[PDB]
């Protein structure tokens, strides 16, 4: 292939859907590294670390969302253009629980200075192992595709 | 003041916006939540939290990424 695939385990909502590349829901509730105000898109490395950031991490098991696997394709040449951020060279407080101004700060300056349309960072869960922001302002977003594809139904709360 | 019903309505208005209320009981799902660890804030209960105007802020930005996918 000449994509990297990235994963969200996303619902849709009134006025964005799960395959959602404008960052609208982000924008609306901030995140570990955005404010509130400034979209943004979250995808995590694999899907099983997309579990854990979304259900697992804020206790949402349980609930009776429709749920769906994205897929986010990413041309190579622009995961190539992207920065990483790691442990070691991340300011020391990005891991904070609740994320605080460190990461936030750190993500706004990122998205506002639109140095990359691309940022890996590490996951508070698993630093190891990435997730990727898009900054959908930012002209080399373009190329970017994002479908449903299948609906996400591993609940650790389900009743069978 | 705890303030459960504005909650209960923000979960409520979450599944009928994303998913199905059909049978769904909010406040009991609401109950369990807020009396469990929450891994997002650090381990610590929602519940305890609910005694200051910034804490129940903390809350409902952690309920409202259930649906808006950000990370936290």
């Amino acid at each position: 292939p000449v994509t990297t695939s990235f994963w969200r385990i996303a619902t849709d909502a009134r006025t964005y859907e799960a395959d959602d590349l404008s960052g609208a829901g982000a924008k609306i509730t901030g995140g570990r590294w955005n404010e509130v105000g400034v979209a943004i898109v979250y995808a995590a490395s694999s899907r099983a670390l997309a579990c854990l950031e979304t259900v697992v991490h804020l206790n949402s098991g349980g609930l009776p969302l429709n749920r769906y696997l994205v897929e986010i394709e990413v041309p190579d040449e622009v995961l190539a253009s992207a920065e990483v951020a790691t442990p070691g060279n991340l300011p020391v407080g990005w891991d904070a629980e609740p994320a605080g101004r460190v990461s936030i700060s750190f993500g706004s300056q990122w998205a506002q200075s639109q140095r990359t349309a691309l940022l890996l960072v590490p996951s508070v869960i698993v630093p190891e192992e990435t997730n990727l922001l898009i900054n959908p302002a930012h002209p080399d977003a373009k190329g970017i595709k994002a479908r449903k594809v299948r609906k996400w139904l591993y609940d650790p709360r389900m009743i069978r | 003041v705890l303030g459960l019903a504005k909650l209960v309505g923000q979960l409520e208005d979450m599944v009928e916006e994303s998913g199905e209320t059909d049978g769904f009981d909010a406040p009991e799902w609401l109950s369990s939540w807020l009396r469990q660890p929450l891994p997002a804030l650090g381990g610590v209960n929602p519940i305890d939290l609910l005694d200051t105007m910034e804490g129940q802020a903390v809350v409902s930005r952690a309920l409202a990424q259930i649906q808006s996918g950000a990370f936290a």
